[PDB]
């Protein structure tokens, strides 16, 4: 009787492909780091409503990073730091505007997908690696699971809530 | 193995001066990070801190003291030493990662012997092979199941030169990075049972005797956690 797996504690694991994992973001800050330690490092930060430009520290695989953040729109901002290899520095790939504080993450096709863009509109984005079965993933927030055959409703979620 | 990396080979302090250990980088890698590693006396080494040119990476080592800091500009990466105690009188190593996925390649240099004036591993081996025969060692774990998949497990090994010398490197998966230098003949694997990293490394030579350690690294951290190393010596 439930879509929703869940809610599951924050924890670190290796998740199922096929497998959309709906993240809750309660408060600001690291809401996921998943790392396969080769070719695919990502990080997403939060950053509530209505936040003026400030310098914020932030933990991302044990290394400090203090960021500057800009918040001006009525939803959360959750922002997405990858790189691609060990030497490599972190960029800002993908952002997600969402007024539900939901992020969803799934292995798949030998790839990563996310969700960005502003909801009710946002949409699937992909990730290219070569070691998807070594990715692993510390989620700091409760999180659901939903099968891939089901990725409508993780959609819907994402995009209006509960 | 494209970056190559200098370090003195020697390098002396009096007690309670200050002491700057250098590593320098290979031109075209200026953006790079490496490790610092101190092996003390009648020890494996162990990780002490990550720089770029931005200063220190992660935290620092177990042990290490507020007298360590650490610093990077242009090609150069620096350890300093204030205070310096006598416990300081070491041997410090550079290493360095290159590439990612398929041609991943650990780096190190060639150390510096400085004079002054949780996750345990443990690794198994024959102590004595005899040449072209195959060196089997194995390491045990014990702070963390091998099944987890959230550890990278690396092997490096101390051959004649005295500087480190990394040879390969195993995922939770049992897929692998090896060093070319060794032609196909290392086998790693991975025990998920018993909680057991292998190693098997064909027709060996005398350039094959060495001290062989087990490195951990944790996917969502930046120290490093050795064995204590397995001594090997080809007949």
């Amino acid at each position: 009787g439930s879509i929703l797996d869940g809610p599951y504690q924050p924890t670190t694991f290796k998740p199922p492909n096929d497998y959309w994992l709906l993240i809750s973001s309660n408060t600001d800050g690291v809401v996921y780091e998943s790392t396969n330690n080769s070719d695919f490092w990502t990080a997403v930060i939060a950053v509530e409503p209505h936040v003026s430009q400030t310098n914020r520290q932030y933990v991302l695989f044990g290394e400090n990073k203090q960021f500057n953040v800009e918040n001006s729109s009525d939803k959360w901002k959750f922002f997405e730091m990858f790189k691609g290899s060990s030497q490599s520095d972190f960029s800002n790939r993908r952002t997600l505007t969402s007024n539900n504080r939901l992020v969803g993450m799934l292995k798949y096709g030998g790839r990563v997908w996310t969700f960005h863009g502003e909801t009710p509109r946002a949409t699937t984005d992909s990730s290219n690696t070569a070691d998807l079965n070594n990715i692993s993933i510390i989620i700091h927030s409760e999180f659901y699971i939903i099968p891939r055959s089901q990725e409508s409703k993780c959609n819907e979620y994402i995009n209006n809530g509960l | 193995s494209q970056p190559v990396l200098t370090q003195p080979p020697s390098a002396s302090a009096s007690l309670g001066a200050s002491v700057t250990l250098t590593c320098t980088l290979s031109s075209g890698y200026s953006n790079y990070k490496v490790d610092w590693y101190q092996q003390r006396p009648g020890k494996g080494p162990r990780f002490v801190m990550r720089v770029g040119t931005g200063g220190i990476v992660g935290s620092k080592g177990d042990g290490i003291a507020d007298r360590f800091s650490v610093s990077g500009s242009g090609l150069n990466r620096s350890l300093t030493i204030k205070n310096i105690q006598e416990e300081d009188e070491s041997d410090y190593h550079c290493g360095a990662d290159h590439g990612s996925g398929d041609n991943f390649v650990r780096v190190f240099g060639g150390g510096t012997k400085l004079t002054v004036l949780q996750v345990q591993l443990q690794e198994s081996g024959p102590g004595l092979v005899k040449p072209s025969q195959t060196l089997s060692l194995t390491c045990s774990v014990s702070g963390v199941s091998l099944s987890g998949g959230s550890y990278t497990w690396n092997w490096i090994r101390q051959p004649a030169g005295k500087g480190l010398e990394w040879i390969g490197r195993i995922f939770t998966s049992g897929s692998t990075n090896y060093n070319p230098s060794l032609k196909g003949r290392l086998t790693m694997s991975i025990d998920t049972s018993k909680n057991q990293l292998s190693l098997r490394l064909s027709s060996v030579t005398a350039a094959d005797t060495a001290v062989y350690y087990c490195v951990a690294d944790y996917y969502y951290s930046v120290p490093d956690v050795w064995g204590q190393g397995t001594p090997v010596t080809v007949s």
